[PDB]
């Protein structure tokens, strides 16, 4: 189907530690492919998916110099923050960037994504149209006006357009064995009385990719979403992910719950009961 | 501004008495980065887990999965701790098959 | 392949 590239940034700050760590991360989907640490022993930007080894000395040169450049300027970005919120040099801060491409079944950019936060508050975003901004706050606005005086959403557009949608296609052919394959869940329901009158019934779903998944247990035909407890979807470490839906039904009443799975594995929407 | 962790402690494959797996603590919507997340076996910390590399969601909150090897048993008793800023003591969350 | 622009807040 459809797939999206994106970068991770993470900038922090440590007053008396030294310079800030800065550390960068490469997805395909859900499929993590580079890294870089700049506490590393010897930082570079290094391969975490084999589809990406076969790249050449010059990609990664040229990733490892520009993770560099990055460092830097976003450790001198945390200088400008503190500056433009009148904090103190003594506290830790922390500035986050993400941004990427979302194409289509056809290669086609379907939008790109460029948004920056500062101590996990939304600071700056491209919008969609990829040529203005939103500021959050009235230092943003200062940001967005030196953006905007430079030409930084115009030379976003022209990547995000280009070089992303581009190395994105590369990137999905050289791992078209696992970017474009879905593994559906493997499915099953547990019981467990909690008292003589009540029993939980708990809906899995384990060994999929990618990570989107919805899981809604039904009574008697409706969608019961206040009612369930839903856990975070997490990874195995495979690869994989898995999630599970729970609800605490009446004693007797098993029969009348049904549990829905919809995942891009699946040709149609899964429906499973417990099996006593 | 601060925001505390969830955590999740699982194994990678269904559980089998004697049948090697992995063990994984994923702490994950936690906000500033700084965690320390600890594996327990009978209450002792584990030696040389693994991490992945930091990453974060939509919502700029910040997670990592922790891992190890391990062979379960009908005794050994695992667990996951995690400190973070927010939280006043660690927290430990038992591994429930 | 990661964006090569300057960004300086």
């Amino acid at each position: 189907g459809s797939h999206s590239m994106r970068y991770f940034y993470t900038a922090m700050s440590r007053p008396g530690r030294g310079e800030p760590r800065f550390i960068a991360v490469g997805y395909v989907d859900d499929t993590q492919f580079v890294r870089f640490d700049s506490d590393a022993a010897s930082p570079r930007m290094a391969p975490r998916a084999p589809w990406i080894e076969q790249e050449g000395p010059e990609y990664w040169d040229g990733e490892t110099r520009n993770m560099k450049a990055s460092a830097q300027t976003y450790r001198e970005n945390l200088r400008i923050a503190l500056r433009y919120y009148n904090q103190s040099e003594a506290g830790s801060h922390i500035i986050q960037v993400m941004y990427g491409c979302d194409v289509g079944p056809d290669g086609r950019l379907l939008r790109g994504h460029d948004q920056s936060a500062y101590d996990g508050k939304d600071y700056i975003a491209l919008n969609e149209d990829l040529s203005s901004w939103t500021a959050a706050d009235t230092a943003a606005q200062i940001t967005q006006r030196k953006w905007e005086a430079a030409r930084v959403a115009e030379q976003l557009r022209a990547y995000l357009e280009g070089l992303c949608v581009e190395w994105l296609r590369r990137y999905l052919e050289n791992g078209k064995e696992t970017l474009q394959r879905a593994d559906p869940p493997k499915t099953h329901v547990t019981h467990h009385p909690i008292s003589d009158h009540e029993a939980t019934l708990r809906c899995w779903a384990l060994g999929f990719y990618p990570a989107e998944i919805t899981l809604t247990w039904q009574r008697d035909g409706e969608d019961q979403t206040q009612d369930t407890e839903l856990v975070e979807t997490r990874p195995a470490g495979d690869r994989t992910f898995q999630k599970w839906a729970a609800v605490v039904v009446p004693s007797g009443e098993e029969q009348r719950y049904t549990c829905h799975v919809q995942h891009e594995g699946l040709p149609k929407p899964l429906t499973l009961r417990w099996e006593p | 501004i601060q925001r505390t962790p969830k955590i999740q402690v699982y194994s990678r494959h269904p559980a089998e008495n004697g049948k090697s797996n992995f063990l994984n603590c994923y702490v994950s919507g936690f906000h500033p980065s700084d965690i320390e997340v600890d594996l327990l076996k009978n209450g002792e910390r584990i030696e040389k887990v693994e991490h992945s590399d930091l990453s974060f969601s939509k919502d700029w909150s910040f997670y990592l999965l922790y891992y190890t090897e391990f062979t379960p048993t009908e005794k050994d008793e695992y667990a996951c701790r995690v400190n973070h800023v927010t939280l006043s003591q660690p927290k430990i969350v038992k591994w429930d098959r | 392949l990661t964006v090569q622009v300057a960004r300086v807040w």
